[PDB]
């Protein structure tokens, strides 16, 4: 039916890819061979009796072109390392420089699983999170807890346009 | 010690072996690693089995008597071993000859000799036919007096694994051109096998139309015709023989291709790409097994009439369909892969002739004539089922390209072993210059940064569109 357009954004090493594995062929690996510009993957659900199908974008250089007809994207941080939480700031500048002005976003936190090394509380993230206009959750590529729940809710989230 | 340190890791296999073994002067090494072969597993060698060859005929006697000891093993221990070194043996020799005799000699191949001169025979008669269907109904014929010897000794060297011949559905076979020495395409009844060499041949059973399908409705139909059928044992296979045409170039880029299809295989690059199997039975003539679900570029214009993007919506469905996306998909990763592999070893004479569409979408570059030293086309056509220049999906195209570069990079001295390996003594025109593989390396561009790279994936692009 619908052809929703996603991009996945975050500083290197949050998660991204991984993330877009686990959700669209639930597979998760250690070792990573790093991003060259840009992937993306594809899988359909049903939101309020409709069939969508989701296209997921995972993204130095920067062609400003592929932000253009994203209705959705997931801002991902890595929960264990500040710095990458730090520069959420400055992703967000970003974002509505080169990017639809109405655009849906999540924020998330990835590597939940990682306890002991916590470096970013839950609370000062979704304070922030509700502070803002984004919506929030923390999810683990790693044990995939919350990544099916991320996605339907964006995608509920998204096709709330009328 | 610091060689043998090297040799001695985990980090050395049958790869490090032959450049060790090509490269290095000491005869103390040679014979070392000759006799290191044998830990190796027998597949992983077998696919270099085309450069030992080599190297045995072109290089020093303490060279070749280094290999001679493995090779001879193997051929004891494998008929198919055995029949494809010594059609590999002839073939590059027009020091050969002594051991091709000794080889094939005992240390009975008659019946699969005869078996593979009669098919040459056949096609070299269909010279005098100017038409495709006259020479069709002549193989007919022709193929059914095999049927006569149907029962017998012999096999299919292309095939993945052991196996007796037992029927040739000659009905079925076609001939795919026009030309003097053309090429045809047969299909082929056997019965697999858990060891050939140990096996007696099967009993002969009594023998009681062919149009345009799909490969798994033509084994139906072809099974529940045949005699051996109802048989668990049996499987239908299939070869295209070529005659009258050289097959070393094409088996080059063959190992080209599978090593380029690992590489990125390694490495996560999805890239799309198809390597047939190559025969080599002499320096005129050879095999090759077919891709199933696929027909040539031309002939999709000819029963539709349509445009390539037209045809795609209608045996895929519309844009707006899985099956559709699905198949673009796999279209936009089959072009990036063959364009880096036409690039690569500069592939020339790139027409619609020359290039297949798979039932899923993959294209197929198939003539691997025209290259690297011997003196790839972006249509809008193609252009057209990626969405347009400005389309994400083309984008994608250009993203791959780079990644898959990027990749092979990494690996490079893995693909100009495979080469630079063959040229030796050589007469095909593809080494005719002075600086093949020197040409080669430049053409990985290893000084070359990642956002230099980028600016080359760009411009190969608009030479591609020009046509
Ligand atoms: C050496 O050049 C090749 C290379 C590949 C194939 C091939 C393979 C591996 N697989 C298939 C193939 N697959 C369809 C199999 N059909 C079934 C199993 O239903 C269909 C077709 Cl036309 N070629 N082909 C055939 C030839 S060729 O010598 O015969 N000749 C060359 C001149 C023309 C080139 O343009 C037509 C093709
Ligand atoms: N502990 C943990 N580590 C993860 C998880 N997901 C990804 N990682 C690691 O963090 C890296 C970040 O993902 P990556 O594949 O680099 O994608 P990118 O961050 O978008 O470049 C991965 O290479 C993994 O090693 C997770 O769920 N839990």
């Amino acid at each position: 039916d619908y052809l929703f357009k996603v991009v996945l954004i975050g500083d290197s090493g949050v998660g991204k890819s991984n993330l877009l594995s686990r959700f669209t062929r639930n597979e998760f690996n250690l070792e990573s061979k790093s991003t060259i510009g840009v992937e993306f993957a594809t899988r359909s659900i049903q939101v309020d009796g409709k069939t969508i199908k989701a296209q997921i974008w995972d993204t130095r250089a920067i062609t400003s072109a592929y932000y253009r007809g994203a209705v959705g994207a997931l801002l991902v941080y890595d929960i264990a390392k500040h710095l990458t939480y730090e520069n959420v700031e400055r992703w967000l500048k970003e974002l509505r420089d080169h990017a639809d002005s109405n655009i849906v976003i999540m924020l998330v936190g990835n590597k939940s699983d990682l306890r002991h090394l916590r470096a970013v509380p839950t609370d000062e993230a979704r304070a922030f999170a509700e502070k803002n206009g984004l919506s929030f959750i923390e999810t683990s590529a790693l044990d995939s807890t919350n990544v099916e729940a991320a996605f339907q809710t964006i995608l509920t989230e998204i096709y709330r346009i009328v | 010690s610091w060689l043998l340190r090297l040799f001695e890791s985990k980090l050395f296999d049958i790869s490090m072996a032959i450049s060790y073994l090509y490269n290095s002067k000491e005869p103390g090494v040679q014979a070392y690693i000759g006799n290191r072969l044998f830990c190796f597993r027998n597949e992983d060698v077998d696919f270099y089995l085309p450069q030992l060859l080599n190297m045995y005929i072109h290089m020093d006697e303490d060279v070749g008597d280094a290999i001679k000891p493995y090779i001879v093993h193997r051929c004891r221990q494998s008929i198919n071993f055995s029949l494809q070194c010594a059609l590999l043996l002839g073939a590059y020799s027009s020091r050969g000859t002594k051991l091709r005799k000794l080889i094939l000699s005992d240390e009975r191949l008659a019946p699969e000799r005869e078996f593979i001169k009669s098919l040459m025979a056949i096609g070299k008669r269909l010279a005098t036919l100017p038409t495709k269907e006259q020479k069709t109904q002549r193989l007919i014929s022709e193929l059914s007096l095999l049927n006569h010897k149907l029962p017998a000794r012999v096999w299919l060297p292309t095939a993945g694994f052991d196996h007796h011949v037992v029927r040739v559905p000659h009905t079925q076979a076609v001939v795919l051109n026009s030309k003097d020495k053309a090429p045809y395409l047969i299909y082929v009844e056997v019965l697999e096998c858990e060891n050939f060499d140990t096996t007696s041949v099967p009993a002969r059973i009594p023998e009681n139309v062919a149009l345009k399908e799909p490969w798994q409705e033509k084994v139906r139909r072809i099974r529940e015709g045949s005699p051996y059928g109802h048989l668990p044992n049996w499987r239908l296979l299939s070869v295209i023989v070529k005659c009258g045409d050289d097959l070393r170039q094409e088996l080059l880029a063959f190992q080209v291709l599978k090593q380029l299809q690992s590489i990125w295989e390694q490495e996560r690059v999805p890239l799309w790409i198809k390597p047939y199997k190559i025969l080599v039975i002499s320096a005129d003539s050879g095999m090759i097994e077919p891709v199933v679900n696929a027909v040539s570029i031309h002939q999709v214009k000819k029963q539709s009439q349509l445009s390539l993007l037209d045809y795609f919506l209608q045996e895929h469905g519309s844009y707006t369909t899985e099956a559709f996306l699905s198949a673009q998909r796999n279209f936009v990763q089959s072009c990036a892969g063959y364009c880096l592999v036409c690039y690569l070893l500069q592939v020339k004479d790139r027409h619609n002739g020359n290039i297949l569409l798979d039932a899923e979408g993959h294209i197929i570059h198939i003539d691997f004539g025209f290259i690297l030293s011997s003196s790839f086309k972006l249509t809008t056509e193609f252009v057209d089922v990626m969405g347009g220049l400005d389309g994400d999906m083309f984008n994608y195209y250009k993203m791959l390209m780079l990644q898959g570069l990027i990749a092979a990079r990494k690996h490079m001295d893995k693909v100009v072993q495979i080469v630079e390996i063959m040229q030796q003594g050589s007469q095909l025109p593809c080494f005719h210059g002075s600086s093949t593989i020197r040409n080669l390396k430049e053409r990985f561009h290893m000084s070359m940064t990642e956002e230099q790279l980028q600016l080359l994936v760009e411009q190969m692009v608009d030479g591609s569109m020009r046509s």
